[PDB]
RNA sequence: AGGACCGAACCGACUAAUGUUGAAAAAUUAGCGGAUGACUUGUGGCUGGGGGUGAAAGGCCAAUCAAACCGGGAGAUAGCU
RNA sequence: ACACAGGUGGUCAGGUAGAGAAUACCAAGGCGCUUGAGAGAACUCGGGUGAAGGAACUAGGCAAAAUGGUGCCGUAACUUC
RNA sequence: AAUUCCUUGUCGGGUAAGUUCCGACCUGCACGAAUGGCGUAAUGAUGGCCAGGCUGUCUCCACCCGAGACUCAGUGAAAU
RNA sequence: CGAUGUCGGCUCAUCACAUCCUGGGGCUGAAGUAGGUCCCAAGGGUAUGGCUGUUCGCCAUUUAAAGUGGUACGCGAGCUGGGUUUAGAACGUCGUGAGACAGUUCGGUCCCUAUCUGCCGUGGGCGCUGGAGAACUGAGGGGGGCUGCUCCUAGUACGAGAGGACCGGAGUGGACGCAUCACUGGUGUUCGGGUUGUCAUGCCAAUGGCACUGCCCGGUAGCUAAAUGCGGAAGAGAUAAGUGCUGAAAGCAUCUAAGCACGAAACUUGCCCCGAGAUGAGUUCUCCCUGACCCUUUAAGGGUCCUGAAGGAACGUUGAAGACGACGACGUUGAUAGGCCGGGUGUGUAAGCGCAGCGAUGCGUUGAGCUAACCGGUACUAAUGAACCGUGAGGCUUAACCU
């Protein structure tokens, strides 16, 4: 549950270290973005030089919540860190060409595939 | 608040209690910076021509 | 089409081999003695009335009793009709059971929501609360305005305020059927049904899709 | 809050309609000691649908 | 809403509660029969029939766990080597409610509470 | 209700071990890896169990990729595949959620030994 | 050493909530400022109304103050109600 | 004006913890505050806890939360040193 | 600018977005030298702005503990 | 003028239509996609932030859309008090000065226990024509009515290409509502454990009190949302703008005069709820009462005796019912509550004794002990015989059958 103002982590490789939701799109009044979900965030930190600077702009995909993801059978899975993959304004394909952390079956499908090929675990 | 929606120029007044001294003070502001932009073409399409 | 009167015994759940948890209201639907019969002739319109389960011979009134003698049948822990479509046809004393619902693909199911009592506009309504600080002075909870001045100088009828909240006829629609169990007298449905343990529910086939 | 014009005493007997007292409608006779008393409590003199259950 | 709860506050808090049942309790133990309002009545069978069964069984823990929740020796002594005898057949149930009338004072309902075996040779020895 | 009590216990798993917190235990997994149906596993810590019966779960920390994950996991799912304890644990508490905040050093368990 | 620092008593009164026919004609609870000094407090004394006193707010002068209170001129006067 | 949650100068100073006349628990000693009894709705008052988020609230982080001790290490611009 | 009407002046900084804030410019409607000018370490229950921490302030409320509310007994006001 | 308290914000709304979206159409300087404009349409829907006291506005990022108005520019006996509008102080400016400025700037008490109307809920009385107990019908009233994206149809129609559909079907979202507690969670001062200070139980050991539940850690039942089920519909009727068919008046023409067909989230229904005080008080089923006597002003008249039904109320044990009433269950021919037994859950290996260690402590007995509201049993305790209210065949007129 990322919604406006809250601050994640960046599993991708991109150059951001630090970002904050800005918009939950998809809908009026539409409260938050769980899991495979994309959110218009800002750049916070970013790291001294990377593809993209401090300040910018972009899309990103929710690949990781605290909350939790829930499955068929009633099992959830919990992470630590709420956490997203930078994505192209426009394209909405990822800027990252490496992935850290693990992520989920939720992305698996035809938009999201880039990511779970290199993702270093799928749960 | 007078506006044009041609260019995006604004105006106001809002100095007096009447609505239309406001108004018709607000016009006379639109004029005079309506023709401040036919100096800033006129200076800009010299020093265009003038440049090259 | 008819329907039959049961009782929520409670809630759990069913795994299906490929994975996923359903939940499911059980509904004990012992089976239901047909009193009456309502035909156009004599009432106007068309209907059965029906019982289940027992009451003590005692604890029956003599208006009662005389009712289900007259019938054939058993006194039980109420009566309940229900209409008749076209074709339908039941004689007295005949005792429907869940096999009714074999074929059957959603239910309506029906009865009391539980009790809340005297209820304020915020747990009633959904009423958005007042600011907790910022000054606010006896008013957290409280409706806020209930209308204008002077024109119309009235509050409107059924006005949103506090007042009693549950304890009330509530259905829902086309809820999945999962399972029916004829032998041991259940009915296994999806999701979740009005009403506390032990409440009394009628459940019919869906009047939609 | 208060009052534009007295209330009349027509309204003032209307509201007590529902202010009177139910009598207590009446009273079990014990067996043993023939005693009158409330339904379900002891008697003056100590008795309880027979049995002496209080030294009084 | 109170839906399935156990329980009478009392107008009480839990700290006042807690001891009042303390007290009452040894009260009963001692007296066998106490007067007492209808309610507090009603509430002193939910603690007073838990330390006659635990007392049914001597031990030392149990003694232990008696004192525990009546801080009375005296209580103790006379549940463990006058009341497990007396009540060793019967189960459960062991204080019968009966009620008077009413408490002139503020116009309470009242209730006796005794003990359900009741020779009448300890409450002044 | 027996009528509730008769309809979960026709539906139990026999032969789940015991098993308490402090626990290291690999969890397998069905996986739908495409139309395929392949097992995974899970190794971690048992940090809390909730018994039910029918309803009985549990759930189970690691660290994967630098990175902490919870699963609750729910015993009597036909999901769970096999649940096998590698290590057994010792520790005076039914529930490791201290285990939340600690890394590392802190968060080693003791061995119990018997 | 100090119109030094932290902080009880003691002096004060910045914020909030309560109270607003009050528990109280100015308080209570939780925090807040000073706290060896241009500090604080007891007992007694002096200053009196166009007068007093005022690190000055027209502040205070017995719950009253851009002129106290009590009595008198006095049934002031009222083109107003 | 009240058998009024206010005001009122001086004196005495036990134990365990503690720097302490702070604070906690107690002794000596003194009290249970002159309406009670049930119930366990809305709403108000005074408290406790809170998934995910963390000032997005708002005129304003108002209020709440948080920080908090002793000893040791270590400590910037600026400076009337 | 505790001073600037026009005015949210223009430019730069800070924010995804800044009528406030900070640095400048000077076109000072209508600063200015003991009714003092310009600076200033320390001090401030002083005004404005930003950041970390923390949070039911809020998304969006939920549950719980006490005091009233409600019922019974006794006493028994008020504005109008 | 012997008072009608002001901008904005919060809470709660409600109507209009001059329609912002969704729906139906006509023209187009409409190939397609996408637009322009007009007519019909008020069912539902109709942002979040930065700046400012702001309404307004500008900007950022969404959305199917961020509509325009009315309601004391709706709403302070509902909240706020930033702005304005008292007393303090200051700057600029005007004035010789007291002071002043629709100039700016810091600070600055927001009372009311609801009588009547109204509204939301919940009862008592009477009535409905002998009395009682159930189940209904449905006059009327209320709730609900939103919409995106992806896929197929199809890279088909259209187009030189770029690009790219209608119509129809399938799936998955957002927002809103109803239910529920099986799951994930929250709470859980009534369950267990740990731990600081201190006081006590003669002391050790073990417990208890007080310190915000002292501080903490877990947590049963209940309640609950962030949790997970369901919902908006299809269809039918009569229409709007509009499109037509036959067709004269007017030898032709013409959607219209007679006649006929289509035609939208609007209308009436269909779905959910209330509902015979619907005084027009409806229907169906069952149950109960089958006695004398006397008087007056002789009638739907008054009284004495015997009789007291069905059922009701009251009392008690109580409830996933509840402010109180009410509603539901049970009252010994009894599981209504409490206890008790067994299970379950929660905590996490009690006390005691033994062993190891100089000691704190550790091990063994031991997954021990304790365990609320839970599940299943059990008459051990309390739900007393009775008394109380309610009667005795039910008016007249007329018809239709049956004697």
């Amino acid at each position: 549950m990322i919604q406006e103002q809250t601050m994640l982590n960046v599993a991708d490789n991109s150059g951001a270290r630090r970002v904050m939701c800005i918009k939950v799109l998809g809908g009026s009044h539409r409260r938050y973005a769980g899991v495979g979900d994309i959110i218009k965030i800002t750049i916070k930190e970013a790291i001294p030089r990377g593809k993209v600077k401090k300040g910018d702009v972009l899309k990103a995909v929710v690949v990781r919540t605290k909350k939790g993801v829930r499955r068929p059978d009633g099992s959830v899975i919990r992470f630590d860190g709420n956490a997203c993959v930078l994505l192209n304004n426009n394209s909405e394909q990822p800027i990252g060409t490496r992935i850290f952390g693990p992520v989920t079956r939720e992305l698996r499908s035809e938009k999201f595939m880039k990511i779970i090929s290199l993702a270093p675990e799928v749960l | 608040r007078i506006t044009h929606i041609p260019t995006g120029i604004v105006t106001q007044c809002q100095n007096d209690r009447s609505q239309h001294k406001n108004k018709d003070q607000a016009m006379k502001q639109m004029k005079a910076k309506l023709y401040e932009l036919e100096m800033q073409k006129k200076n800009a399409e010299k020093q265009a021509m003038e440049d090259n | 089409m008819i329907g039959l009167v049961g009782k929520k015994v409670g809630m759990t759940r069913i795994f299906t081999e490929d994975g996923v948890s359903i939940p499911v209201t059980v509904i004990e639907v012992e089976a239901n003695r047909v009193t009456q019969v309502k035909d156009l002739a004599n009432d106007g319109y068309r209907a059965i009335q029906v019982t289940t389960g027992a009451k003590k011979a005692n604890r029956v009134t003599k208006p009662e009793a005389g009712h289900f003698a007259k019938a054939g049948v058993e006194a039980g822990r109420g009566l309940w009709e229900f209409r008749l479509a076209e074709g339908e046809e039941f004689t007295v004393g005949q005792s429907i059971s869940v096999e009714l619902f074999a074929d059957v693909k959603k239910v309506d199911v029906t009865g009391t929501s539980k009790g809340k009592g005297f209820a304020g506009t915020v747990k009633r309504w959904n009423f958005r609360t007042q600011d907790a600080t910022h000054g606010n002075s006896l008013s957290h909870r409280v409706p806020g305005s209930i209308g204008q001045n002077q024109t119309p100088g009235k509050v409107f009828k059924g006005k949103k305020m506090a007042g009693q909240m549950g304890n009330e006829r509530v259905t829902v629609q086309s809820l999945d059927v999962v399972r029916v169990d004829a032998e041991r007298n259940l009915l296994l449905v999806k999701g979740a049904v009005p009403g506390a343990t032990g409440s009394d529910l009628i459940v019919k086939p869906a009047v939609k899709a | 809050a208060v009052q534009q014009n007295k209330p009349t005493r027509s309204k003032r007997g209307m509201r007590r309609s529902h202010d009177a007292l139910t009598a207590v409608t009446s009273l079990s006779v014990d067996k043993t000691s023939g005693e009158k008393h409330l339904r379900h409590h002891i008697t003056a003199d100590g008795y309880y649908r027979g049995r002496k259950v209080i030294a009084k | 809403m109170r839906h399935r709860k156990s329980g009478r506050q009392l107008n009480r808090n839990s700290s006042h509660r807690q001891a009042m049942f303390r007290n009452m309790a040894g009260s009963l133990v001692r007296h066998e029969i106490i007067k007492t309002t209808l309610p507090k009545a009603k509430e002193l069978r939910r603690v007073v029939e838990p330390l006659i069964t635990l007392a049914k069984t001597d031990s030392v823990a149990n003694r232990r766990l008696a004192f525990a929740r009546t801080r009375d020796n005296e209580i103790v002594a006379k549940l463990f080597n006058e009341l497990g005898p007396r009540f060793a057949s019967r189960a459960g149930g062991y204080t019968r409610i009966l009620k008077c009338g009413f408490r002139a004072g503020d116009n309470a309902p009242m209730a006796y509470i005794e003990l359900v075996d009741r020779s009448e040779k300890a409450e002044a020895a | 209700s027996n009528i509730i009590k008769q309809l979960e216990q026709e539906q139990m798993k026999q032969d789940v071990p015991s098993f308490r917190p402090g626990d290291t235990v690999e969890v397998k997994v069905w996986v739908v890896e495409g139309s395929k149906k392949r097992l995974q596993a899970f190794e971690g810590v048992v940090i809390a169990i909730r018994n039910r019966g029918l309803h009985s779960a549990f759930t189970v920390r690691k660290i994967s990729n630098g990175e902490g994950v919870e699963r609750v996991f729910q015993t009597h799912s036909p999901v769970v595949d096999s649940i096998s304890v590698k290590r057994r644990g010792a520790v005076r508490k039914a529930k490791l959620y201290y285990l939340r905040e600690r890394t590392g050093k802190a968060a080693r368990i003791k061995e119990r030994l018997n």
